[PDB]
């Protein structure tokens, strides 16, 4: 994005700002939720070789 | 009879009308059911079908297991402060 | 202000005018519902739609039909809460009048035939309360609407699917409500080809053969004719002179007599402007340039009939030769400007061999249906029913609509069908955008997406369940007599019903209600998904969707949405939207006019809002000006910026559209992170309401307006005054002009006691109001389990404090003192349900009394003759409820038991107990049941004496019902007698059933008398009616199941108070869970020894950054102070005067505001009420984002004469002297949950075990065993314990022989071991060798 | 089976088995008959596609269905994905002698001990307790130890603490990422239903106070009990195996009072004076005189 930010949480947010924080914060939640199934998936793996 | 009531019929007045007691109506009902299929989810996420939920009480419980052993055995303890005819009388008798 | 709102206000630091008063809030599904069932005449909607998309129908001959007339439903039969406590579905009768119209076939169409004009009744539909949800079998449930991908048309290009090349690939898409898809695509090869639903590729153009199209009439279309002439020896061509634009020159590429443009040369837009200018089309060139080129048409010699040259084929010198030997000038051919004008079609239709429409039909006939029957009507048929019967498609004219205006066409309509004009401008569009104009569109662009409410779907099942019908219809339409089959002797309602009740019970939307918050339920209303039929799935939707499409502004809230897998799926709707009728979507704006804002507005769509420019609400107008700033953010495109201010189109209504509500009821939020609210507002829905209503004192403004429209109570129907209040109920007297003539005007309320919820937790209502008193109207009655003065009430405001202690705050963990707990306000209270069966057996029919065996006198203590638990009680695990007993068979007993019962005597019956019992680990108190028996069953004893007790209950309020009613309407008996004289006290001393035989007059006077007499009768006549009805139902058994007999069902009550591991939390993400509670002894405390009430560790502020949380403790810890002054002129007890003086100034603080208000408008008593509700703390309304700021909080505090930092040093508890250092205080509103341990924890020594591995189960309902993954199991495996390995493999699961063994070892106290093998090891054997293997062992 | 409302239960190979009975009747029955070979080839057809349908439902082609509409289960599909034998009932199991509950800390605990709902164990050592009993025969047979267990005896509690000594136990959370990810403490016992830990070790389990529960199991035998004592026995366990790292890391709070504790301002008072050792630091601040970060001179050994 070009605009960056301008207040904190001390001073308060813009309507548009928070806005925007949704966006990243909602993505790598996503990211968040779904690496343990790849993890489980292959440490399981691991322990099925060896 | 739908048609006629508009509605559901009673089995009053429909066993009047087929003209045959309640007593076929309802020993009928207890037939008109199919079975089930017990790997049914009724878990709505796959999480727990129908067939995992039942236990089978059929055989036996190691707590009551204890007990009647220690009755069977008690009662050994019991007749073997008694006459020989006697406990052997009483022993042969029942089978014990 | 309001009488409500006179007795407690809230505070507001409310600064921009706001235009709107919210609008009703649940009014979109209560109006969906109201379309499936209200009359269209003529534009249909759902029901009607449709019938009428379905009716008339004739038979399988052609010979009879039958007609629709009109429809109607009765009333319910019954109420709603006996619906509630039967355990019933309400529902209105269907019924539908109907025309069995058939005509002479003898006569061409002789209508003097049979009209059976006759009405039906069919299936009982699932009618709505005034709040929405369904309730279903005593259950209150919730569908849920849709939102899907609309009907229509959709294109796309995929980017390097065989990324090996790297290219795009064009296609298209269209899509009807019902019947096939349709899918176009490409090929790197440059060829068209199509397939409906997934079926194979096709090269498209088979099918304009199967249109009935020539190449002729195909290449017309698509290409224009280059023709070539030749002149007696030379080529010669008129030209275009933009088809030479941006191509080079082959040949000298001269005039008449003149060179524009040399051998291998650009036509320049110089030369392209000559030969325009010039004016030259007939172009000396060379007679190779056709070499190459190909032909656009069949041509032949008229005395042959045979090609020489083929129509789509390439042309030649020898083919020159000969073509101008047969005689030809003028050749057609094709315009090949590739970068323009060129080859995607030829190539296909090269490609594509059926040389005609038949073996085009042939081969379509045959992908389709594989194998070798061809005949013609087949296929014919086929194609024609795909996409040109209305039977197997339909638009949904939305999609009609939409299509359209993909085509840019100016017809919103059309058919659900299909024309070829619109499918050869879609190929052409295609290819068009192939060339490289045009775009494809963002799904995620909301005017793709439409929803779906309820009557749509609805409509759906039950036009198929008309259709599960229709067969049956036609297969007995034309078979049957015609003259006297009714048309009712055809149907069968039961597929319908059956329809119905699938949709209404067997749905992923059909759903229970989420109950225990009106929070709750509403957003689980105004929630939306996209899953199910036409929907989406888990594992195959992706980020892209779940990821935001900035159209949501406005019309969606990106703010609330669950966080697992449902994470971007799961949304709900933003406030100030609403729906294209359609089922699009739209959001008011304020339109810009010279830079003045236009105070209208209009509802935009996701696509015109691109269009314009639009501004914010946080913008400052220049005071009916305009945008003061040059530079104004303002946004258009899909995506914003600054611009000038006159330039402005349009506007945003408030700061707040964008959002949602438990996002919006946070204040403070531009001070806070996202993650967090996200999570605040989740959580804010597991609500807990408490003992009390205790308010919390930061507010936003909205939440008046929220606790009205859950429906959860009374309000003022109609202004007027208390007559009666009760514990229970009241009544009121309406005023006059409210009042209606013949009505009396007074209504009852009668109230919601203590009952549960699906998520089973307390019920009740009471009122917050006096009798006696004035009433204005839609004011409220009384409050509930969560509200307070019409506003919402469901946690408690209290004190807070941050610091660390030792070690009881560690990581996130929260503490906590002791008195709260003699306030009990945390406390909170349960139920449970409980009931059993009577039933038939094949031994004889079970039944119910005291008399058990082998019983103490201890559980029978309390129970009735009839074997049944007297009210009042309280019980615990393992007491009995009801003694049940079963006709029992007989057995035989090891002599050992012999050997007992042959001394003692110990004798026996022929009978099982059955009997009711409290559940392990449960108590409470008894305090209400029911009991249920079949009309036909003898009702046993005491069933009858509720029976009659409820005819008690009942009857006496119906009683005390007209006991008012009716006595009100006689002051007309009398009054009217008081014209013409009065029997003064004639009338009243003597009896007033005589007082017909007092004075009377002749002609108007009888009149009256037999008015009198016609009340008389009908008044008494009505409460006949009434008893009749109510005491039959009363009356009514039981429709039971086969084989039950009659049915009991009781419950308790339980309450639930507080203890360590119960989870807690408040408005930000801020959780914890208690590890202790203080004595307030070694409480830390201040200079005026007032105690805090809670501890927390500080730390984690700055991480997760809930910051407005302090700003909130700042202003509560201002807020009490002035409760508190206040509070201290009461006993003081000061004056009139100076609370006027003290509070008119307070309220009358901060900056701009934009409330006002006076105060002498208001008595005394009123001051002295609101006053009396406000020395606890004065309640205040943060809008978030026009909410105060620090200056005034700093100001009002600084009037409270607080420190402004409000940082202040302690004293501990436990030593007494001070802390190091100040700290900060105030008052926060805190929260609790369901998350209950005694919900949760759980053991298992040794019980209920499986039934083909006898492994134990699982679930603390189930006594369940817990689950060990094989995680536990590798750390073992680095660790090596075997024994411990073998351990828990065997005994503790399946070894049957070993864990009994063990057991005796156990109480022997021997601890040693025994394995075995186990169970579904061998239970495997057998499965492999019942697939036909030798498994086997090989034994040492 | 039956159900309580009088409602069957079945499984999906009952249909299966009983569809070939017939077709192979219809075989035979019809090979009485002297038949084309046609209808003979379909009915064939009819046997071998059922056969499949036994072995799996859909492989070869479109599958079969009941009124369900869903496929019916495979001979295959009990051995496949997790569902069969092996991922499921096999090598994950159901387990007696183990139970759950929220957790919470206790500061003030040391290694070895735990925080213990003292109903857990309760019920969790009731054999013990009834060999107990009839050792010392106040309940003299299991009965009356049961009966006198619900008349809740306070010897009852004194004999569950005599059992309870040096009886190791299990600690449990999911999800299992390395092997300490489970522990063996000794237990401990309290008037509560939350359990109370050494908070440290969150930094081994990732875990934290804010929603978290814990699961438990029993070491029995003697081999689970002195293979506990020895081996996840904590003191027997301080490092990773990744790497020669201090897993008990200080989390949170006590590097930070300790953090401001040892410091050195200038500020606030006592400064350059001396001592004899950190007894009279003690008394010397702790008197009032003096800040516990101040850099002044004593003597050390
Ligand atoms: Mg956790």
């Amino acid at each position: 994005i070009e605009t960056p930010i301008t207040a904190n949480f001390r001073e308060g947010l813009n309507v548009l700002q928070y806005f925007i924080s949704t966006h990243g914060a909602r993505k790598g939640l996503a990211d968040t939720a779904l690496k343990t199934a790849n993890s489980g998936y292959l440490t399981r793996r691991l322990v099925d070789v060896a | 009879m739908l048609q006629e009531m508009g509605r559901e019929p009673t089995p009053e007045e429909l066993a009047e009308r087929m003209l045959m007691p309640e007593d076929k109506i309802r020993k009928v009902l207890k037939i008109a059911k199919e079975p089930i299929s017990m790997e049914t989810p009724i878990g709505d996420d796959e999480d727990s079908h129908l067939g995992d939920f039942i236990e089978d009480t059929t055989l036996e419980l190691p707590l009551d297991s204890a007990t009647t052993e220690s009755l069977r055995a008690a009662t050994h303890d019991v007749l073997a402060g008694l006459t020989a005819r006697e406990a052997k009388v009483l022993r042969m008798r029942f089978g014990i | 202000y309001s009488y409500t709102e006179k007795k407690r206000i809230r505070k507001d630091f409310g600064k921009r005018p706001q235009v709107l008063d919210v609008p009703y809030l649940l009014s979109i599904q209560l109006d969906s519902f109201q379309k499936f069932i209200e009359q269209d005449p003529e534009g249909q909607y759902g029901l009607e739609a449709a019938f009428r998309s379905v009716f008339p129908i004739q038979s399988y001959s052609g010979n009879s039909e039958l007609q629709y007339v009109s429809y109607r439903l009765g009333e319910p039969v019954f109420d709603v809460q006996e619906c509630q406590i039967r355990g019933v579905t309400y529902s209105a009768p269907l019924r539908v009048k109907l025309r069995l119209v058939i005509y002479e076939r003898e006569a061409p169409e002789g209508t003097v035939k049979d009209i059976k004009e006759q009405e039906v009744y069919m299936g009982e539909i699932p009618l709505m309360t005034d709040n929405g949800t369904f309730v279903i079998n005593g259950t209150e449930r919730v569908i849920v609407s849709q939102l899907h991908r609309s009907p229509g048309v959709f294109f796309d290009s995929d980017k390097g699917k065989t990324h090996s090349s790297g290219k795009v690939l064009y296609n298209a898409r269209i899509i009807p409500y019902r019947g096939s898809w349709l899918d176009f695509e490409f090929d790197p090869k440059d060829n068209l080809f199509v397939r409906i639903d997934r079926r194979r590729k096709l090269p498209a153009t088979i099918i304009l053969r199967a249109l009935n199209y020539t190449t002729e009439q195909i290449l017309d279309l698509f290409f224009e004719k280059v023709i070539f002439e030749i002149r007696d020896n030379k080529l010669q061509m008129e030209l275009v002179p933009e088809r030479l634009r941006g191509e080079t020159a082959s040949f000298d590429i001269e005039a008449n007599g003149k060179v524009y443009v040399e051998k291998g040369r650009r036509i320049t837009a110089r030369h392209i402007r000559q030969l325009e200018k010039d004016d030259v089309k007939l172009i000396e060139v060379p007679v190779e340039y056709i070499a190459g080129k190909v032909v656009a048409k069949d041509y032949i010699d008229e005395s042959t009939g045979e090609l020489i040259c083929a129509a789509n084929m390439e042309l030649s010198l020898d083919l020159l030769a000969k073509l101008s030997q047969s005689g030809h000038k003028r050749i057609e051919t094709l315009f090949t400007n590739d970068l323009d004008h060129g080859p995607y079609i030829s190539e296909t239709l090269r490609v594509d061999p059926t040389n005609d429409r038949l073996s085009a039909l042939v081969e379509i006939y045959r992908m389709m249906r594989p194998g070798e029957p061809p005949t013609r009507e087949a296929a014919e048929s086929l194609f024609e029913n795909l996409f040109f019967s209305e039977d197997r498609y339909d638009l949904s004219a939305v999609g009609r609509m939409k299509f359209n205006r993909s085509l840019l066409r100016e017809e919103i309509e059309g058919s659900g069908i299909l024309s070829k004009d619109d499918i050869i401008d879609v190929m052409k569009k295609l290819i068009d955008i192939r060339n490289g104009k045009g775009e494809v569109d963002d799904i995620d662009h909301l005017g793709n997406r439409r929803i779906r409410s309820v009557g749509e779907m609805a409509e759906n099942q039950f036009r198929v369940g008309l259709v599960r019908v229709e067969r049956a219809v036609k297969e007995r339409l034309s078979l049957g007599d015609l003259d006297t089959l009714m048309p009712q002797d055809m149907i069968n309602a039961k597929p319908i019903s059956a329809a119905v009740k699938e949709f209404f019970g067997s749905s992923q939307l059909s759903q229970f209600m989420d109950q225990n918050n009106p929070l709750s339920e509403i957003t689980h209303k105004r929630r939306i998904s996209a899953l199910g039929p036409g929907g989406l799935t888990r594992e195959r939707a992706g980020f892209e969707v779940r990821d935001v499409h900035p159209t949501h502004y406005g019309r969606v809230c990106p703010i609330e949405t669950p966080e697992g897998p449902n994470i971007g799926l799961i949304n709900s709707l933003s406030v100030y939207a609403q729906t294209n009728e359609y089922g699009f979507l739209e959001t008011p704006y304020r339109k810009v006019t010279d830079g003045v804002v236009t105070d209208e507005i209009h509802y935009l769509s996701a696509i015109e809002e691109g269009n314009y420019v639009i501004a914010q609400a946080n913008s400052n107008l220049d005071e009916e000006g305009h945008f003061v700033e040059d530079l104004v953010t303002c946004r258009s495109k899909g995506e914003s910026s600054l611009f000038s201010r006159d330039q402005v189109d349009y506007m945003d209504v408030s700061t707040q559209q964008v959002v949602s509500v438990g996002a919006s009821l946070i204040p403070f939020l531009e001070h806070d992170d996202a993650n967090r609210a996200l999570m605040g507002a989740n959580m804010q829905r597991q609500a807990v309401p408490t003992l009390r209503a205790d308010k919390p004192l930061v507010g936003t403004g909205m939440e008046r307006a929220v606790a009205v429209d859950s429906g959860v109570t009374a309000v003022a129907k109609r202004g007027g005054v208390v007559q009666y209040v009760d514990a229970s109920r009241i009544v009121i007297k309406v005023n006059e002009d409210e009042m209606y003539p013949g009505e009396a005007g007074i209504d009852i309320y009668n109230l919601t006691k203590y009952t549960r919820s699906n998520q089973n937790t307390c019920i009740n209502q009471m009122p917050c109001v006096s009798l006696g008193e004035p009433v204005e109207r839609g004011d409220v009655l009384a409050d509930g389990p969560s509200t307070d003065l019409g506003e919402l009430a469901l946690g408690q405001n209290m004190r807070v404090a941050f610091m660390p202690w030792n070690g009881y705050n560690f990581e996130d963990s929260i503490l906590v003192s002791e008195r709260v707990v003699q306030e009990d306000r945390f406390t909170t209270i349960h139920i449970q349900e409980l009931a059993c069966v009577s039933r038939d057996t094949k031994l004889g029919p079970e039944e119910i009394t005291a008399d058990i065996p082998n019983v103490g006198e201890a559980a029978l203590s309390k129970l009735d003759e009839s074997g049944i638990v007297y009210i009042g009680a309280e019980v615990t695990g393992g007491d009995i409820l009801v003694g049940k007993v079963t006709p029992k068979g007989e057995t035989q007993l090891t002599p050992e038991e012999k050997l007992l019962r042959a001394i003692f005597g110990e004798k026996a019956s022929d009978v099982k107990d059955s009997s009711l019992r409290v559940p392990n680990g449960v108590s409470g108190t008894v305090i209400d049941v029911q009991v249920f028996t079949r009309d036909g069953v003898e009702k046993d004893k005491r069933a009858l004496e509720i029976e009659e007790m409820q005819l008690k209950q009942a009857k006496k309020d119906l009683s005390e019902e007209l006991q008012i009613l009716e006595a009100g309407l006689f002051s007309r008996i009398r009054a009217v007698l008081v014209a013409g004289g009065v029997e003064a006290e004639k009338l009243d001393k003597l009896p007033r059933d005589r007082w017909l035989e007092l004075g009377l007059t002749d002609e108007e006077k009888q009149n009256q008398l037999e008015q009198l007499a016609e009340q008389y009768d009908e008044l008494k006549h009505e409460f006949e009616k009434k008893l009749e009805a109510k005491r039959r139902k009363i009356t009514q058994g039981d429709d039971l199941a086969p084989g039950v007999l009659k049915i009991v069902k009781v419950y308790l009550a339980v309450k639930r108070r507080i203890q360590p591991g119960d989870k807690m939390a408040g408005r930000h993400g801020n959780k914890g869970v208690i590890s202790k509670i203080n004595p307030i002894e070694d409480m830390p405390y201040d200079e005026n020894g007032t105690p805090v009430d809670i501890v927390l560790n500080p730390l984690g502020v700055p991480s997760r950054m809930n910051i407005g949380q302090i700003l909130e403790t700042h202003l509560g810890m201002a807020a009490k102070g002035i409760g508190d002054k206040i509070n201290a002129m009461l006993k003081q007890q000061q004056e009139v005067a100076k609370l006027r003086e003290f509070i008119q100034r307070a309220y009358d603080l901060g900056a701009d505001v934009r409330q006002k208000v006076d105060l002498s408008t208001f008595s005394d008593e009123e001051v002295m009420r609101l006053a009396e509700n406000l020395r606890k703390g004065m309640p205040i309304a943060t809008p978030v984002f026009d909410g105060a700021k620090e200056a005034e909080i700093k100001e009002l505090l600084k009037l409270g004469d607080l420190p402004t930092s409000g940082q202040i040093r302690l004293y501990d508890g436990r030593t007494g002297e001070q802390f190091e250092r100040p700290v900060t205080v105030g008052y926060m509103y805190m929260l609790k949950l369901n998350h209950l341990v005694d919900d949760k924890m759980h053991a298992r020594s040794t019980g209920s075990y499986s039934l083909v591995t006898q492994q134990p189960l699982g679930g603390k309902a189930q006594f369940g065993g817990q689950r060990f993954g094989e995680m536990e199991v590798w750390a073992l495996e680095a660790y090596g314990a075997a024994y411990t390995l073998q351990e828990m493999l065997t005994v503790k699961s399946d070894d049957v022989n070993g864990r009994t063994k063990m057991y005796k070892n156990i109480v022997d106290g021997n601890h040693q071991m025994e394995p075995g093998m186990p169970e579904s090891f061998n239970v495997l054997l057998k499965e492999i060798r019942s697939l036909g293997i030798n498994i086997e062992l090989e034994d040492e | 089976v039956p159900l309580d409302g009088g409602r069957f239960a079945t499984s999906d190979l009952n249909d299966l088995y009983r569809r070939v009975i017939n077709r192979n009747n219809r075989l035979k029955r019809l090979l009485d008959l002297a038949a084309p070979d046609i209808i003979v080839r379909n009915e064939k057809r009819m046997l071998q596609e059922a056969v499949d349908a036994l072995l799996d439902n859909g492989r070869r082609g479109r599958a079969i269905t009941g009124s369900n509409k869903r496929p019916l289960k495979s001979l295959a599909d009990m051995i496949k994905g997790k569902q069969g034998r092996f991922r499921q009932n096999l090598l994950g199991k159901r387990v007696d002698y183990s139970g759950r509950s929220v957790i919470t800390v206790g500061p003030y605990l040391r290694l070895h001990q735990c925080g213990l709902p003292k109903k857990m164990a309760l019920e969790l050592f009731k054999p013990f307790i009834y060999g107990k009993l009839e050792l010392r025969g106040l309940a003299t047979t299991i009965k009356a130890a049961k009966k006198m267990v619900e008349r809740e005896e306070a010897v009852v509690w004194d004999i569950l603490d005599e059992v309870i000594r040096e009886h190791p136990v299990l600690l449990n959370r999911a999800p299992t990422l390395h092997r300490l990810g489970i522990q063996a403490f000794e237990p401990v016992l309290i008037e509560g239903k939350a359990i109370q830990l050494h908070p440290l070790v969150c930094a081994a389990y990732n875990a934290d106070f804010d929603g978290d529960q814990m699961a438990v199991h029993v070491p029995l035998t003697l081999e689970a009990q002195l293979e506990a004592r020895a081996l996840m026995m904590s003191t027997n366990n301080i490092l990773s195996p990744a790497n020669g790292e201090p897993i008990i890391v200080p989390s949170q709070d006590v590097v930070l009072g300790l953090y401001y504790m040892t410091r050195d301002c200038v500020n606030a008072k006592g400064e350059g004076m001396v001592l004899t050792g950190p007894k009279e630091a003690e008394r010397l601040y702790r008197s009032g005189l003096a800040s516990l970060h101040a850099r002044v001179k004593v003597r050390i050994t």
